């Protein structure tokens, strides 16, 4: 994978759907925003002001914390929190759910 | 490690046991009132799962030690280990052969003038099987690391032996459920002589009616005289009556030994309906049971090797066991099914010579075998399909062929069920190999 | 749901006793019937009926399958007949000699 | 002397258990799952 | 009656994932739904559904 | 307690780059303190008893 460091600015919690900004001299990442595509998940807690790194790599799926129930086959979106929920507003749809989750639990996803 | 686990990981209690032997008053708990160690025994008694560690009670520096290591032993047959032929070491075809039986022939010593040198050919039905299963079992074992749950070389050699064994358990699951498929898969084929029921688990009666149908079917099977009836070849086999077994549900069978009255004092007797093997369900939707022969199972081994690596690196060894075997069934050596609900009115149409070498000009007798569920007469429409040069069939079975064939053609025997509107073409198929003769002609009369 | 109640579930009760102590013995195992979900067997001569002697003398005599059955040991477990458990509707436990 | 010949022959496949281990979501054919040459022996055990 | 959950005892490396089998003990027939969950002092670490 | 593993299928293509991976097998456990201490005592008074 190409692995690159990168830097919270926002107490960042692991299976959380996250995005970045540009900050000083360093990509800052955060939970991403409510109804949107994300571009990077957690997969370790890092917080407010740790410095880490990320590794890309073409996922064919995540598996995130589930912001209500999903069913198998939902388009999901962030929710709260950087969680993932259902909807069917294709413009937020940033991958579908392969298996059933109830809230809080993991629910893995195929990205599109 | 591990800290914060109590006693209670994973179990959600009814009741708290600890305060109904406390709070018994002249109740049905009055008789642990007079225990001394109560309340111990009910903390821990069922069992704990992550090993807390214990300080010894004189002494608290001390820990209290694992004393006894206990390694279950717990072994995994094959209920149908004693179905299994040999082993073959070499080739990959079995090839069965059975010889059916001919006609009488009056004695009558003026015929017998001409009737020297007759040429009558036996009536041999063979049938092939070849290697099917092909897999391999798989543990790592790393010898160093489990030395340190180990202290004795007793305790430490027993355990690294049941996982060998477990890896033996692991053959004869899957060994299981292999034979179990070849049920699934015969009845699936239709090649099983089904017996229409109603669902036994409806009523008492419908049990009743079902042992009558067993009953009857197992001593039908072990006529001495034998029958065409019970297999799917259709030729005249018996069996015996130790060797038939009645592969039946845990459920089902458990029905019939207290309901059917009859069935109950005739436990351990292997001549009511033969030896029951008791399996689980089987995947087919309507199979309720199934006699069958000792003979029916052409299960062979070919293969058991347990290979061995080590990696220098990991520490540890790979246990390779490969388990290559022949799972195939016998379409001799009669084989019932016991059908509940909806069957097809019939289920096989079972054509004899199904395989003919026949002149050009020549000629050959067909039969066909309809094995019909209910008790009914059925049409067979014969029929030549292929073949490229006019060669026609009669409306019994009598094959001619026209002389300058020259083309494989298969006979086939059609026995339509249903209704018109949707005709269920029950089609049997035998084979034909056209040779050639050299023979003039063209005409007659 | 109750021996006592009818006569006819009297029936129903060893109907479910010969159906369990089958697939506790079935050779290829069962993850069921166990608590820690491992494809564990038993024997025949391992099983081991521990029931009240009021339900037991019930069976003997109304089901004629047990009654016959009453000298064996394979019909179901080694019946040890104790004098009864102290949980609310506990009836029977049928259950090994490794438990 | 035989050219082209099946294996189902005079076979009337009333469901096919192929299919049906692969159409399986847990409809009794859940234990047929983890077995692991089931088409090959499906295919050619019947004899 | 009882839920078990398949490999009560795990350790599992901080990059890596552990399958969590659930055995339900249903009196009557029928298949219930089973919902997982983790919970864990520290931040991230969830299952999916299956 | 050591339980039962899968079957995998003989294929000897795959088997040129795999042959040293692992199986963790299927182990379990349980533990069984000493749950009981007790005594019980009963004298005999025997020169009185003769």
């Amino acid at each position: 994978m190409v692995s690159f460091t990168a830097r919270a600015k926002s107490n960042v919690m692991a299976y959380r759907l996250l995005a970045y900004s540009q900050g000083d001299d360093i990509i800052e990442i955060s939970h991403a925003a409510e109804n949107t595509i994300p571009d990077y998940v957690a997969v370790k807690d890092v917080d407010k002001g740790d410095l880490t790194q990320v590794n890309m790599y073409p996922l064919a799926a995540w598996q995130v914390i589930a912001g209500s129930d999903i069913k198998v086959g939902d388009n999901l979106t962030t929710g709260k929190d950087g969680t993932a929920v259902p909807t069917d507003d294709p413009s937020t749809v940033f991958g579908y759910a392969v298996e059933e989750a109830q809230e809080g639990q993991l629910v893995t996803l195929v990205i599109s | 490690t591990f800290n914060d686990v109590k006693t209670s990981l994973g179990i959600t209690e009814s009741y708290d046991i600890v305060n109904a032997i406390r709070n018994s008053q002249g109740d049905n708990f009055k008789s642990y009132v007079p225990l001394a160690t109560a309340n111990n025994v009910a903390e821990v008694g069922a069992g704990i799962l992550i090993n807390q560690t214990v300080q010894n009670d004189f002494i608290t520096s001390l820990v209290d030690r694992i004393g006894l290591v206990v390694i279950r032993q717990v072994s995994l047959n094959n209920p149908l280990k004693k179905f299994k032929k040999g082993q073959i070491p070499l080739g990959r075809t079995i090839e069965e052969i059975y010889t059916d039986i001919t006609k009488e022939k009056q004695y009558d010593a003026e015929e017998a003038e001409q009737k020297v040198f007759e040429r009558e050919m036996p009536n041999v039905k063979t049938l092939f099987h070849e290697r099917n299963r092909q897999g391999f079992y798989h543990q790592t074992i790393q010898d160093d690391s489990l030395k340190t749950a180990f202290v004795s070389w007793g305790n430490f050699e027993s355990f690294v032996s049941s996982i060998i064994n477990a890896i033996y358990n692991s053959a004869e699951v899957d060994e299981y459920e292999y034979m179990k498929l070849l049920v699934d898969n015969y009845y699936s084929k239709g090649l099983f002589t089904t017996v229409k029921i109603d669902e036994p688990t409806s009523s008492t009666g419908a049990l009743t009616e079902f042992v009558k149908k067993m009953r009857a079917t197992a001593r039908k099977l072990t006529l001495p005289q034998g029958s065409r009836d019970w297999n799917s070849m259709a030729v005249r086999t018996r069996s015996y009556m130790e060797d038939l077994h009645l592969i039946i549900d845990a459920d089902l069978e458990a029905e019939l030994d207290v309901d059917v009255l009859a069935k109950a004092f005739n436990m351990n007797r292997t001549d009511f309906l033969g030896n029951v093997t008791v399996i689980d369900g089987f995947a087919s939707t309507g199979l309720e049971a199934v006699l069958v022969d000792k003979d029916w199972f052409m299960v062979y081994d070919n293969l058991h090797k347990m290979e061995t690596v080590r990696n220098p690196r990991g520490l540890y060894w790979n246990y390779y066991y490969h388990v290559w075997q022949t799972l195939s069934v016998s379409r001799f050596a009669n084989a019932v099914a016991f059908v509940s609900g909806d069957v097809p009115a019939v289920t096989q149409v079972i054509v004899s010579p199904n395989i003919a070498a026949v002149k050009q000009g020549g000629q050959q007798q067909f039969t066909a075998y309809v094995r019909a569920t209910n008790a009914k007469d059925h049409k067979v429409v014969w029929s030549v399909e292929g073949g490229s040069t006019g060669t026609a069939i009669t409306g019994d079975g009598l094959l001619s062929v026209s002389g300058n064939e020259d083309n494989q053609l298969t006979v086939k025997a059609t026995v339509d069920i249903g209704t018109e509107d949707k005709p269920k073409l029950v089609v049997g198929e035998a084979v034909v190999s056209i040779r050639p003769n050299n023979a003039s002609g063209g005409a007659q009369a």
